[PDB]
RNA sequence: UAUAGGGUGUGACGCCUGCCCGGUGCCGGAAGGUCAAGUGGAGCGGUGCAAGCUGCGAAAUGAAGCCCCGGUGAACGGCGGCUAAGGUAGCGAAAUUCCUUGUCGGGUAAGUUCCGACCUGCACGAAAGGCGUAACGAUCUGGGCGCUGUCUCAACGAGGGACUCGGUGAAAUUGAAUUGGCUGUAAAGAUGCGGCCUACCCGUAGCAGGACGAAAAGACCCCGUGGAG
RNA sequence: CAAGUGAUCUACCGAAGCUAUGGAUUCAACUCGCGAAGCGAGUUGUCUGGUAGGGGAGCGUUCAGUCCGCGGAGAAGCCAUACCGGAAGGAGUGGUGGAGCCGACUGAAGUGCGGAUGCCGGCAUGAGUAACGAUAAAAGAAGUGAGAAUCUUCUUCGCCGUAAGGACAAGGGUUCCUGGGGAAGGGUCGUCCGCCCAGGGAAAGUCGGGACCUAAGGUGAGGCCGAACGGCGCAGCCGAUGGACAG
RNA sequence: GGACCGAACCGGUGCCUGCUGAAACAGUCUCGGAUGAGUUGUGUUUAGGAGUGAAAAGCUAACCGAACCUGGAGAUAGCUAG
RNA sequence: GGUCAAGAUAGUAAGGGUCCACGGUGGAUGCCCUGGCGCUGGAGCCGAUGAAGGACGCGAUUACCUGCGAAAAGCCCCGACGAGCUGGAGAUACGCUUUGACUCGGGGAUGUCCGAAUGGGGAAACCCACCUCGUAAGAGGUAUCCGCAAGGAUGGGAACUCAGGGAACUGAAACAUCUCAGUACCUGAAGGAGAAGAAAGAGAAUUCGAUUCCGUUAGUAGCGGCGAGCGAACCCGGAUCAGCCCAAACCGAAACGCUUGCGUUUCGGGGUUGUAGGACCAUCAAGCCGAAGUGGCUGGAAAGCUACACCUCAGAAGGUGAGAGUCCUGUAGGCGAACGAGCCUGAGUAGGUCGUUGUUCGUGAAACGAUGACUGAAUCCGCGCGGACCACCGCGCAAGGCUAAAUACUCCCAGUGACCGAUAGCGCAUAGUACCGUGAGGGAAAGGUGAAAAGAACCCCGGGAGGGGAGUGAAAGAGAACCUGAAACCGUGGACUUACAAGCAGUCAUGGCACCUUAUGCGUGUUAUGGCGUGCCUAUUGAAGCAUGAGCCGGCGACUUAGACCUGACGUGCGAGCUUAAGUUGAAAAACGGAGGCGGAGCGAAAGCGAGUCCGAAUAG
């Protein structure tokens, strides 16, 4: 019996093109070329994944020695006399929000500058 | 291309006899059989009509008509009657014509 | 394939470089690893083969099947009367059912309706009765024992 | 039908055509060496009680051919090194000369070319002919006169394209492209990585530096226990 | 006015290394359903980068047997889609479509494509670009027509004239004439044409050939050769490019 | 008269142009032969390791150190691709 | 509010981008069969009475196909069938037919010209004659080769058979022997088959008993640059099975042979061999018959659903508006033809020498067959053979012929298929056509209205083409560029967007805008800015690479099949035992079949011995 193609290959290829969506020029309506613009975009997601996390943590070191510098402080010397006053372990994510609510981050910061004198 | 009739090219009634279509629209009409058409399998009958607006061809016509004639069937008429409705047949005997066979269902002759 | 020699030259053309028209790369060619005629057939050893079908016997007899003793009542070879005698024989209209027996009438009610599909002796096999739901086996030679 | 026909090399005409038969070819010789089959059948062995049947086989004899001898050059050939012979005439830095742009002279203001001389001829030379030769030559080389857009050095003008509008409308090529410069780095020559500079979007006419531009699965080179003449 | 540098002290940043939380896989042990291992598991420890290569479990396509069923109040195929599974993949729903078809188990394969300067076919880019095929020019009037730079008519102009005129053989095959046509061929157009359609036209005692002749060559009863098939060969016969022959 | 100039005719010297050509060898200009070893028509004969060749390995139906077609044949491919 | 100043930001789109929507292109995919493919079986020659294959014609009208052949889509007789027919052809007109047309089965008759072609020639289908009969018109004859003569032969044929001739690539990892291989190919002869065949054999049992084919022996025995590799037979199991005729001794000639009752080729009788005999003397073709269903329902239409009911030796199958046992056509069964198929026993012989070759047989100790050159015997106490050769022992009777069936093949026909179904399947859903080549030769693609033409009268814009209505139809979301109708590729409209910008085109993050049918925390589409980021594959030490490949999409596209082969793993049945092959009988399915193969004993070079065996004089391995 033979058992020619039929079906399938039109439905991967298609599973791919709709993996396309926005894809800029033959990027997204070619076969070929959108399914080697997708090797490439699994590279940028696994790595992505991870390097997401690099990121935030950039971004609230950035904040919270942004108000550590308010009050006479920088963030190397705000988190280490956080972390000797009976370690307070709030996350760095959390210590920016209290950067949008100064009253607070206010007294962790003479807080920090206590178990440190 | 397709090939023809496979009834062995064997009409099941002539042009004579009456005849009764039991299927389709027309189902339980009855006429004579004006036309008998066995190798193409199609009967003509006064029944099945149809309103054929031939081409003007100017044939004796300029402008053309809309004739009403009757659009040919095949083996969806049902064969001959007797007790009022299609029946099977069966091959009889010799008559005065006694060179012939005639037909009956559950009954006579045709 | 029925095709030619030596379409054009091996080098320098700019195409591609095939050289005859006659294979399974090109269009209308031959097909490479096609299927030819051959066998299948084979021997299967002959105790696997008597095991089976008295298995595939057993198997009816642990729920339902049914022994034909030294002959059916069907008048003359009418297959009408055969369905009277297996429908006082609990045969309703139902399972599909297979028949073996010797005597030509009693098998010339041989009209599988779901129903009665036929073998005479040495006809049975694992495939037809597996098949079926019960078995009408020809009590006679069902048990007559071998050797 | 020998004043003919085949083969071969030379290549009108003129003066001519040298030395070397060792090697090879050819022609001729023939005392000797050698040499097949065949003729011959001494003798050796198997088997059989025997008759016999049988395997093997030596001297002598046995052609052409080759060894041997002589000749042979408009036969293949050779005519040299800080052998068989070693260039007779002629010519020589040449369609031959390496050193080389040899040295002298002629021609030119100036001549790696060209002409003439010389000879030191890397590695001329006499029918694979030597040296001359009037005439001939879409032959190649160097000069001179004449004339000129070949040139200093390009101008003006013509027509046919190129340009604009209407009609018909290809091609090679094309991983996809949102396709800059410098410097650096990278498989060692970066639009595409890094840093720095520059840069609004889109065309039309034009130029050819890049896109290791296009074309032919490099013809050179190596490889293949590949091919063909 | 170190952001240079030698020594020294710490605090922080910093990876897919370590850690927290969650969860899956590999192997090992401990527990169980069993009647047999081992299957399904549950718990702890543990493992889990990978090219050639070995091993394991699987996804999907056609065809076949069996079961279960669906279908004109609508099958397959096609199209959209934010759902589901660990993956291959699968389902829901809506749109098309118009007559066949899912699911399960087993069996058999022409069974899974981006590559091969692969194959067939379709469509793109170059681009409204290059070209429109001799630099022998063309102009106006009039006519026809749905429509004319291009067809017809008139009057001029230019070009060949040992031709770019005329008559033949070869070759072609109705291309000739008339009447129509206008899709396509015509490098643009087209009312026209060597294009399409139909009808007609082609006349020989004397021109050319044949019923006459022979050359090269071919062929050849008999005849001479030869593994076959076949090769030769006298007379004879064929063969114009020539001989003969009445306008 | 294998004499001269030179049309037809046979040819193909140098330059340009053409190079997805007007043309798979050409055009304009220029140039050689032009009574001869000349040019040309029809018929015909010689072919594949074979024919032909005033001799280039030229030509033998648009690319000949061995033509084309079919076949052995899916030759073989220690090689490259996939 | 107004001016001046400073600062910040919006919208515009020539065009582009992503998404959506609607079309166009194109013809994938699904469905389908008008066509293929294979296996099984059947059947198997045509022609000088003209083959195969063609040319030119035959029609009211004819270009192509079919059929026919100047008696031309046809003529006559017989059988069948019993209303149509007037070929494909889809076309109007002329008509034919119960006096039986048409179609089907069978015979006859006509059958131009070319082609073995054959009166002669010839560039195939054309050109030229002669002889006889005939009023002409017309008819018949005119080739060679065997025959006295009847009569026979020329040619053709897919594959198969025999025969004369006979390659290379290739393997041997080079190449001479060797192999490919007596393969390919050419040529000859023939038939439905052919070949071969009736022991001067096979072979080691004083066994068999023509030939052929299958299994097996067996990869054994052997052959071999003893390399690559090649490779039997006997026994045994099956299919099928027959053996028959001559020449010769001896009789009767008769003709021509000769010194006298004889001997060369003929004709009857006679006689046909090895455990020696003979002499001479005691059923299938055409076809017909064939059981059984009505009402309601969804539908455009019913065969579907449903309610009751029937047949069945008939539930195979096709057809019919969608799926019908009972509507049609129907091998389940039944019947059926004019008239049509089925003392002798083989001489230039055996034997030999030289050159060679077949067989497992390559010069090997090389027998034997077969021959090209030269030679050359015996005949029943006779002759050939048993693998140099000898003796013994054993098997055969050459030098003459014929011969069914078991065997092969598929142009042709029927049935079937875990074969194809429009790039597949034959090259062809039909064409060896179009097209390419002087030629030999090569050689395509191409399918689909609807159930039924009811094939769209009439109207509108247009010269037309094309379209919009109307009408038929379930449907025109089928309209003849007529099933579905993917993708690349081209367009229209809309959302969101882009004219300070550096880019493998993505990815993560966040804001803005837009929409809410697996869908309001949820997204989905788009977008601005930030971070990050060197296409794919191949080949490689090392690829973004300025290294290979590719314009794009669609479809075709590559690790298979085979063999009693080998060696492993897993699984199953038996288990000290396990299984069959060829084939036979039954097939809606299988059973039988011990020929043979594998365990079962090893050591050795081999004899051979044997839980032992090898070397070797007993001690060691
Ligand atoms: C220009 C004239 C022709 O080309 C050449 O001669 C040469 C072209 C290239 C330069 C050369 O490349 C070079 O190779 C070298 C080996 C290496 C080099 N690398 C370093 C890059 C490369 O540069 C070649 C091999 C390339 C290759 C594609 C090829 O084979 C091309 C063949 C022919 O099309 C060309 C012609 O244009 C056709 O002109 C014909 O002339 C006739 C006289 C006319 O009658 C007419 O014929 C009817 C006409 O047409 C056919
Ligand atoms: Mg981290
Ligand atoms: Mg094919
Ligand atoms: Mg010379
Ligand atoms: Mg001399
Ligand atoms: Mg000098
Ligand atoms: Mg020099
Ligand atoms: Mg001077
Ligand atoms: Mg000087
Ligand atoms: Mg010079
Ligand atoms: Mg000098
Ligand atoms: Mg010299
Ligand atoms: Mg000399
Ligand atoms: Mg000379
Ligand atoms: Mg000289
Ligand atoms: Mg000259
Ligand atoms: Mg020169
Ligand atoms: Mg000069
Ligand atoms: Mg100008
Ligand atoms: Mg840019
Ligand atoms: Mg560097
Ligand atoms: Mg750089
Ligand atoms: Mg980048
Ligand atoms: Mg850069
Ligand atoms: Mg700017
Ligand atoms: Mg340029
Ligand atoms: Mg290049
Ligand atoms: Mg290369
Ligand atoms: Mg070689
Ligand atoms: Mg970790
Ligand atoms: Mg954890
Ligand atoms: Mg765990
Ligand atoms: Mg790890
Ligand atoms: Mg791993
Ligand atoms: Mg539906
Ligand atoms: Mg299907
Ligand atoms: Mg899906
Ligand atoms: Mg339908
Ligand atoms: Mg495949
Ligand atoms: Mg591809
Ligand atoms: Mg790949
Ligand atoms: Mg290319
Ligand atoms: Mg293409
Ligand atoms: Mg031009
Ligand atoms: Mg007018
Ligand atoms: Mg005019
Ligand atoms: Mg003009
Ligand atoms: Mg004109
Ligand atoms: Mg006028
Ligand atoms: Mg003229
Ligand atoms: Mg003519
Ligand atoms: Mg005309
Ligand atoms: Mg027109
Ligand atoms: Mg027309
Ligand atoms: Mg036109
Ligand atoms: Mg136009
Ligand atoms: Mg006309
Ligand atoms: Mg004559
Ligand atoms: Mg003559
Ligand atoms: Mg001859
Ligand atoms: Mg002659
Ligand atoms: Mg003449
Ligand atoms: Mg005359
Ligand atoms: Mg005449
Ligand atoms: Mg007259
Ligand atoms: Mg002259
Ligand atoms: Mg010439
Ligand atoms: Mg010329
Ligand atoms: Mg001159
Ligand atoms: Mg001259
Ligand atoms: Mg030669
Ligand atoms: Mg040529
Ligand atoms: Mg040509
Ligand atoms: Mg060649
Ligand atoms: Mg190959
Ligand atoms: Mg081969
Ligand atoms: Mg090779
Ligand atoms: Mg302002
Ligand atoms: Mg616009
Ligand atoms: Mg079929
Ligand atoms: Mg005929
Ligand atoms: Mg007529
Ligand atoms: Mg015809
Ligand atoms: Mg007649
Ligand atoms: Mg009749
Ligand atoms: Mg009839
Ligand atoms: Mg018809
Ligand atoms: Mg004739
Ligand atoms: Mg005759
Ligand atoms: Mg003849
Ligand atoms: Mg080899
Ligand atoms: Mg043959
Ligand atoms: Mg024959
Ligand atoms: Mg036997
Ligand atoms: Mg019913
Ligand atoms: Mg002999
Ligand atoms: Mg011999
Ligand atoms: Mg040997
Ligand atoms: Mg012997
Ligand atoms: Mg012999
Ligand atoms: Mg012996
Ligand atoms: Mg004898
Ligand atoms: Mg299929
Ligand atoms: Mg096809
Ligand atoms: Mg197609
Ligand atoms: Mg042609
Ligand atoms: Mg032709
Ligand atoms: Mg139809
Ligand atoms: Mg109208
Ligand atoms: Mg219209
Ligand atoms: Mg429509
Ligand atoms: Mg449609
Ligand atoms: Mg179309
Ligand atoms: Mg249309
Ligand atoms: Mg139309
Ligand atoms: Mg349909
Ligand atoms: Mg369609
Ligand atoms: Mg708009
Ligand atoms: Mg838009
Ligand atoms: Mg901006
Ligand atoms: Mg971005
Ligand atoms: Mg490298
Ligand atoms: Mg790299
Ligand atoms: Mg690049
Ligand atoms: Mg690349
Ligand atoms: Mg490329
Ligand atoms: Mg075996």
């Amino acid at each position: 019996p033979r058992a020619k193609t039929g079906i399938v290959r039109r439905r991967r290829h298609k599973k791919v093109l709709k993996r396309a969506k926005g894809f800029w020029g033959s990027r997204s309506k070619q076969y070929r070329n959108a399914f080697q613009t997708l090797l490439n975009a699994a590279t940028y997601e696994y790595r992505d994944r991870r390097n997401k996390k690099r990121d935030f943590r950039r971004l609230w070191i950035q904040r919270i020695n942004a108000g550590a510098r308010l009050h006479g402080m920088n963030y190397s010397t705000f988190i280490n006399g956080l972390k000797r006053a009976n370690i307070d372990l709030n996350r760095k994510v959390l210590a920016d929000i209290a950067a949008r609510e100064p009253e607070a981050f206010k007294a962790l910061v003479d807080a920090s500058r206590n178990a440190r004198q | 291309p397709s090939a023809g009739s496979h009834h062995n090219d064997k009409l099941h009634f002539k042009k004579g006899d009456t005849v009764i279509v039991l299927s389709g629209k027309h189902k339980g009409q009855t006429g004579k059989v004006l036309l008998a058409l066995p190798r193409d399998q199609k009967v003509v009958v006064e029944g099945v009509n149809v309103i054929t607006k031939n081409v003007k061809p100017s044939m004796t016509n300029p402008q053309g008509g809309q004739e009403q004639r009757e659009l040919a069937l095949h083996a969806s008429k049902v064969a001959l009657v007797d007790p009022e409705t299609g029946k099977a047949t069966r091959v009889r005997k010799q008559i005065v014509d006694g060179k012939k066979v005639r037909v009956a269902v559950a009954s006579g002759k045709t | 394939s029925k095709t030619g020699r030596k379409m054009y030259g091996q080098k320098g053309t700019g195409n591609a470089r095939h050289g005859d028209r006659s294979v399974p790369t090109f269009v209308g060619g031959g097909v490479a690893f096609g299927p030819k005629p051959r066998s299948y057939d084979y021997t299967l050893p002959r105790q696997v083969r008597q095991l089976g079908l008295a298995m595939a016997i057993a198997s009816r007899q642990e729920g339902g099947k049914l022994v034909a003793v030294d002959g059916f009542d069907i008048a003359d070879a009418k297959t009408k009367n055969f369905i009277s005698w297996a429908k006082q024989n609990g045969l309703d209209g139902t399972e599909k059912v297979l028949l073996v027996t010797d005597d030509e009438n009693t098998r010339r009610a041989a009209r599988n309706v779901s129903w009665v599909s036929v073998l005479p002796v040495a006809g049975v096999n694992v495939y037809d009765i597996l098949r079926h739901d019960r078995l009408v086996i020809d009590a006679a030679a069902l048990e007559i024992v071998e050797e």
